[PDB]
């Protein structure tokens, strides 16, 4: 039964790894995609203020 | 691990959507003025 458990719970700790690191990077990579756009957003804005001005 | 983590970066995420919609509303509100500030001086300069 030792065995068995141990052998599962090893499983579960590589798979919950798996999903932490897919969060983690999933997430990275939208705060980041989130970060460039906001940066293009605020250099349209300004471009377009200074072109109507 | 992960239930901090997430937490953490979904505030940011939302700190993120934030930033940008205050970026274009910005760009939109300036623009407001911008062209209200020179319909304005029409008003003026036609009249003197």
């Amino acid at each position: 039964e030792l065995y068995q458990e141990i052998k599962k719970l090893q499983f579960d700790r590589n798979q919950e790894n798996k999903e932490y690191d897919n969060e983690q990077k999933d997430t990275n990579l939208k705060i980041q995609n989130l970060k460039e756009r906001l940066l293009y957003k605020k250099a349209r804005a300004q471009l377009k203020n200074q072109y109507k001005e | 691990h992960r239930q901090k983590f997430s937490k953490e970066k979904k505030e940011e995420l939302e700190k993120l959507k934030n930033e940008i919609a205050e970026v274009k509303a910005e760009k939109e509100k300036k623009a407001s003025q911008l062209k209200n500030e020179l319909d304005n001086r029409l008003k003026q300069l036609e009249r003197d």
